[PDB]
């Protein structure tokens, strides 16, 4: 792990503190809400008539649970984007509020049914947000809203004063007044009725076809969920490096029991650093708290790989009872666990050391492992740990009547060594940036 | 603002001011020495338990490299700032059993063994005005808490603090080791093996550095040992009383923990991405278009790391200044008397003793300072049998109606004998001279 | 010895070295290499890339002229140390304690060295001292002698004054001491006799 | 002779005009002002902008 850490095949004498890279997750566990009813996909896209687009119908949803493959026999969708959130992961998310828009609109204007488009329908008829999350499912229906002779049961709004606002409906039949001269309500020269009927016959062309156009607007709200997947919940597993999937969210780490008071309309508490603690399981009530696989704090400290290839393991801020608890030492590799518990085994300020025995004796610092112990490579070879000496004890015979007097002398030379200057250095950032 | 209080002197060309007594002044120095070890887990606070986020992070290879080799650095500095601090001398001078010192108490100064900790009293002081806020061992903060206390969220975003190699207990030997040397040796302890004298023969050799003679002290012993006692309480009671003072080492500490909660609370950041949390981008969109939001993330985050690295290298060039002057004012202080002015406290500098803190270093200053000066009538030089007469040292000085001869920084008259004086040249170039008689033995 | 120098080399080395080795990096986009950016993409939805990599060396660039700077200030800390060392201690004698050398300094000799200065500190150290039973002053005929220079010691016979750094014991006359005051408030004055020339 | 002071005068000068002419940068967008930016795009896809 040290090797790994510096990106080396050889390591130098002293301490290292390395990443982690021992524990890994194997198991995954949903927590879905049991939901039993499939959800209504044949009465809203299977009615036997829709609404006009000046009249949108919009209808909530909730309670269900969207498998949408009952759909794969009936009908084919020839348009289907999604805002927001990738189609593919659809089946593995729980919604809060679902509402569902219904109309008929001509063939060539599916494309105005997006966010920031303008034309006729975008800015008389219907509007999206900017913002908007959702998907958009459009499909031909030539052979039901069209028949022999010409269906004109389907209306448009042509003049408008000014463009609608997001997700607005307006349904007034007011003369429009086109010219200056006003209208008093009666039709003429430039006063026109402000709706017009569509001409669906069964022989024209592909773009004046009638077209079945539903809008499903969604939210992952901290609330709990109505519409859900079609997936199957599985046993919790606790103490363990797990993946886990709690109404959607996704998720990694260790589940352990705790408690804490919620307020009941809300659903997720987060952490000061934006992190998901806080939830509520949907099939047992019961609050627990997530917890990091990871753990920082281990330091190998190690002669260099030339002499040996013996290490000691220092965990930070760890009492030598627990080690093996806080490090997972159960889904860890043999050559890893003799270093979890055994023989040598010291509990100093800094924490744990296992891997060193520790003498009673004192000597000079030769590697700082920290809170004044140290440690070295001693003789067999072994590695020790102790507590390194300020110097040498001594004292000095004081009274009120003595003095002492040098009576020799030595001439001493010493040396001291001062850098000055380094290395100058330029750059070329244009070859540096772009090389030719 | 008001710069300060309006004065005059009175000025001429036959006048002098000789101070007549003398005060006692110690003054406390704080000076901060090191400061707060830190080291930064860059997978563990960038990419928290995320696979995906961690093979992305796998093109920025060499910045982690980098940040933990700097901070590395910085810890080693930190360590070494006080080895060249404290451990001046490598023998440990045992406290003297008896404590006869001509009069001087330093009690107050000397450790106590009654505590677990062999500390003096100011030393106790000085720990105890300082918070020191944090000892979070691992395990409480699993369970039975939400992280309201910030170090279990330092320590799950992975950031830890490294203990001191030097602990409270070694630093505090090192000082009774330098105080037990400088009361018992003087000087002689810092350039050789100790040799011991007494306190006032030391005493009187200070006086004689700072430009007095030593009858001064022979004849003031006990004025001077209350002066001194009395004052060193005068600090004991001035610092177990207000809070005030040690701003230094509280706001260093105030500012590595202000700079670590700012690193955490930086999290929250949207960065330009779609949220600030990483499950919902990995919960909501698949592998591709959820690149975007991950870099984003990754860029803003080690942007973030960037930022507190270079902001710790830069503290810890100031630290290691203020540490290297640490060192230079604990060599020539303590170890020796400085002539250098106003180096180590206002006055004439006498002795130096040294205090441990938390990160720092306090400095108390014995010092001499004149007083109770008085006027009096002076002249260049005397002539006497058509000759001038200079003085050896100090000047010549007028009551009114004598002349005598006297030292510059104290009062004391005598005769103007030839032993007192030089003679060179006639009394005729001497701009000033006076008529006098010169005494002969 | 000579780690300081060492290290200097070896910082400015590999510092170099990991600005050069930083160029293999993606920085979020599709390669690390312009020229399969600008093989495999048209001038438009390629500037993106360029773009990207053109920011992450960038701000490898900036990393490294701000580590140069932190550097260069400490260094330049170094060399003002060097020059003050050199003028106080080649140039003059310093009785500024432990700043050129243990024990007191008397001279230095400057010696060069790849980008340093090596001062040779040649200085003082006392040896073989001895016991004495010493006296703050004497008390010859009623009044107080104190020494001009040195101090009163004794071999448990006799009285000597000498001087403090050696010892040169020398019979106690009156052109070693001087008088002031009554042999009264002296504490721990001894009687003995003053040799008078 | 003063060349000191007048340097460090006129390093805070450069460096006060380099971080007001660094304005006019794109860093990789269609524009270096706001104003275009926010009347030739809507609210979204002005964002990265
Ligand atoms: C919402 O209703 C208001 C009130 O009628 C509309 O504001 C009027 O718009 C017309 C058309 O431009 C103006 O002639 C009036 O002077 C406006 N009156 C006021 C009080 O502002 C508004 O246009 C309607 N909203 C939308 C989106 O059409
Ligand atoms: C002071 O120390 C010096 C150095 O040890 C002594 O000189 C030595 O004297 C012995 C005996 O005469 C010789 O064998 C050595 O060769 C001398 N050493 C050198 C370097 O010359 C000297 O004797 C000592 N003086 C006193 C008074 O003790
Ligand atoms: C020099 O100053 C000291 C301190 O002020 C004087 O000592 C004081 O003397 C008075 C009267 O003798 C006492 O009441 C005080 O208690 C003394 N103070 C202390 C601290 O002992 C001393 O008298 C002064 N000497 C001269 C010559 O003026
Ligand atoms: C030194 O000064 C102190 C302060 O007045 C003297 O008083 C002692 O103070 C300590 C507090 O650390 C107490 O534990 C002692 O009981 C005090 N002693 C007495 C007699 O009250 C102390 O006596 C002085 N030292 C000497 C040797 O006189
Ligand atoms: C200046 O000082 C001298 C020496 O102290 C004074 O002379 C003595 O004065 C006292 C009176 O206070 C007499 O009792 C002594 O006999 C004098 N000594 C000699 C040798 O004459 C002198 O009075 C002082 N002058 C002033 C103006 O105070
Ligand atoms: C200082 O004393 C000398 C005597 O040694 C004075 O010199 C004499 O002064 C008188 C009066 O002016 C003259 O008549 C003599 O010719 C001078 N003799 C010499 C050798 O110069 C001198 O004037 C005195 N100065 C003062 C200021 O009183
Ligand atoms: C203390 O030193 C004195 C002076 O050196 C010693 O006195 C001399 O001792 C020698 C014997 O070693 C005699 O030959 C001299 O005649 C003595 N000189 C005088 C003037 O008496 C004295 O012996 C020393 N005392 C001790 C205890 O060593
Ligand atoms: C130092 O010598 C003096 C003599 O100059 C001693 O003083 C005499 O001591 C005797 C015995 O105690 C007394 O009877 C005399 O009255 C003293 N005379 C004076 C003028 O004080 C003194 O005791 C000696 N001190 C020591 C420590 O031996
Ligand atoms: C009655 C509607 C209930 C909506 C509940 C929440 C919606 C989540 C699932 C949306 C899928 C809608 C059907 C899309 C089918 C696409 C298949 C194809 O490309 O052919
Ligand atoms: C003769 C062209 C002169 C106009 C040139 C200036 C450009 C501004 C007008 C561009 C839009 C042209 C008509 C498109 C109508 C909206 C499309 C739709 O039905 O959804
Ligand atoms: C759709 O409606 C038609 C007409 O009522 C019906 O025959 C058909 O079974 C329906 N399909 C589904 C899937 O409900
Ligand atoms: C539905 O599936 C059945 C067989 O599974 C098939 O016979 C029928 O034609 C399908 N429905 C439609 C409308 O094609
Ligand atoms: C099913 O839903 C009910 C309703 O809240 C809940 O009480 C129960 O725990 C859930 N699970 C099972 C297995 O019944
Ligand atoms: C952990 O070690 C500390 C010593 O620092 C000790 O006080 C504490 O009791 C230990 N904890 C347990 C659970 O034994
Ligand atoms: C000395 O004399 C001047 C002028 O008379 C006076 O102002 C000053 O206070 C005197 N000094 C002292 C110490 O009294
Ligand atoms: C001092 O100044 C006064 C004022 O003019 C003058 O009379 C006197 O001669 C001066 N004395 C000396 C020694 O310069
Ligand atoms: C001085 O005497 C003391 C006590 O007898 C002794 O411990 C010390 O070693 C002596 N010093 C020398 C230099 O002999
Ligand atoms: C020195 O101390 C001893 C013992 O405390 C005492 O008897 C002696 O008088 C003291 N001498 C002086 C000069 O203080």
């Amino acid at each position: 792990e040290t090797k790994c850490t510096l990106k080396s095949f050889t390591v130098e004498k002293g301490i290292y503190q390395t990443s982690n890279f021992r524990v890994q997750p194997t198991e995954s566990i949903v927590r879905f809400p049991n939901i039993t009813n499939l959800c209504p996909f044949g009465e809203v896209f299977n009615a036997t008539t829709f609404a006009s687009v000046y009249a949108w119908n919009r209808k909530r949803i909730s309670n269900c649970v969207a498998d949408y493959s009952v759909l794969y026999n009936s009908t084919s969708f020839s348009t289907f984007k999604c805002y927001g959130v990738s189609p593919t992961k659809l089946n593995d998310l729980c919604f809060t509020n679902v509402y569902a828009d219904s109309f008929v609109v001509r063939g060539d204007e599916v494309r105005q049914i997006a966010p920031g488009q303008t034309g006729k329908i975008a800015d008389y008829n219907y509007k999206l947000p900017d913002d908007f999350t959702g998907c958009v499912i459009a499909w031909n229906s030539n052979n039901l809203d069209s028949k022999v002779g010409g269906n004109y049961n389907y209306l448009y709004r042509l003049f408008r004063k000014s463009n609608l606002k997001p997700f607005e409906r307006d349904i007034s039949t007011e003369i429009y007044q086109a010219g200056s001269t006003p209208c008093n309500g009666v039709e003429g020269f430039n006063c026109y009725f402000p709706l017009q009927s569509y001409g669906f016959h069964p022989t024209n062309g592909v773009g004046y076809q009638p077209y079945r156009v539903v809008v499903l607007s969604f939210e992952l709200l901290n609330a709990p969920a109505t519409v859900c997947g079609p997936k199957k919940s599985t046993n919790l597993i606790k103490n363990k490096c797990v993946n886990f999937n709690f109404n959607g969210l996704t998720g990694t780490g260790v589940l352990t029991e705790s408690n804490k008071k919620f307020l009941p309309f809300q659903q997720f508490g987060r952490d000061i650093a934006d992190t998901t603690d806080a939830v509520r399981d949907p099939q047992t009530l019961e609050i627990l708290d997530i917890t990091p696989c990871s753990f920082g704090g281990v330091s190998v400290i190690t002669p260099g790989t030339n002499a040996s290839n013996q290490v000691a393991v220092l965990y930070q801020d760890v009492n030598c009872t627990e080690v093996p608890v806080a490090i997972h030492a159960n889904q860890l590799t043999p050559t890893w666990r003799v270093y979890s518990t055994g023989s040598n085994v010291f509990q100093t300020r800094a924490g744990c050391l296992i891997g060193a025995e520790h003498v009673n004796n004192s000597y000079e610092c030769d590697i700082p492992i920290g809170a004044g112990i140290c440690a070295s490579y001693q003789t067999s070879q072994s590695i020790i740990a102790y507590t390194m000496s300020l110097g040498a004890e001594n004292s000095v015979a004081y009274s009120n009547n003595s003095i002492a007097i040098p009576t020799n002398f030595t001439i001493s030379v010493t040396t001291e060594i001062l850098p000055v200057s380094m290395t100058k250095t330029s750059v070329d950032c244009t070859m540096y940036i772009c090389g030719d | 603002m008001s710069l300060g209080a309006e004065n005059s002197v009175a000025y001429s060309n036959n006048s002098i001011a000789i101070p007549t007594n003398f005060t006692i002044s110690v003054t406390t120095e704080i000076l901060p020495v090191s400061m707060t070890k830190t080291s930064v887990d860059c997978t563990m606070y960038i990419c928290g338990d995320s696979t995906e986020c961690s093979n992305l992070l796998l093109q920025y290879g060499s910045f982690c490299t980098q940040l933990n080799r700097a901070l590395t650095g910085i810890a080693v500095e930190q360590d070494k700032n006080t080895q060249e601090v404290f451990a001046q001398v490598k023998q440990i001078y045992k406290t003297p059993q008896i404590k006869d010192f001509g009069g001087f108490n330093f009690s107050q100064i000397l450790p106590d063994p009654s505590k677990p900790s062999k500390r003096s009293f100011i030393e106790d002081l000085l720990f105890n005005k300082v918070t020191l806020a944090d000892i979070k061992q691992y395990g409480d903060c699993l369970g039975d808490i939400a992280a309201r206390d910030l170090i279990c969220a330092q320590k799950f975003n992975g950031l830890t603090v490294l203990p001191p190699l030097l602990t409270d207990e070694m630093i505090a030997q090192y000082t009774s080791a330098l105080l037990a040397g400088t009361i018992t040796s003087g000087w002689t302890f810092g350039a050789g093996a100790a040799l011991q004298i007494p306190f006032a023969m030391q005493m009187a050799y200070r006086f004689n550095g700072i430009g007095v003679t030593q009858n001064v002290l022979y004849e003031n012993q006990k004025l001077i040992a209350n002066q001194f006692n009395s004052a060193i309480g005068k600090i004991q009671d001035s610092l177990s009383s207000t809070a005030s003072a040690l701003g230094k080492l509280q706001d260093v500490v105030n500012q590595n923990a202000q700079a670590l909660n700012t690193l955490v609370k930086q999290l929250s950041s949207n960065f330009g991405a779609i949220s600030s949390v990483l499950n919902d981008i990995l919960s909501r969109l698949d592998k591709v278009e959820a690149e975007v939001q991950i870099d984003r993330l990754i860029t803003g985050r080690l942007q973030s790391l960037q930022t507190y690295v270079t902001q710790q290298l830069i503290r810890a060039a100031e630290i290691r200044a203020s540490a290297n002057l640490a060192a230079t004012k604990m060599s020539e202080c303590v170890l020796g008397q400085s002539k250098r002015v106003d180096f180590c406290g206002k006055g004439y500098h006498l002795m130096s003793f040294p205090q441990s803190a938390p990160h720092g270093v306090v400095f108390l200053h014995v010092t001499y300072v004149p007083a109770q000066e008085k006027n009096f009538t002076t002249a260049p030089a005397i002539c006497h049998d058509g000759k001038a007469h200079f003085p050896r040292e100090g000047v010549f000085v007028s009551n009114g109606t004598h002349w005598f001869v006297t030292q510059r920084n104290f009062y004391e008259p005598q005769i103007i004998t030839t032993d007192n004086t030089f003679v060179s040249g006639n009394c005729d170039v001497v701009i000033g001279i006076v008529n006098n008689t010169v005494y002969d033995p």
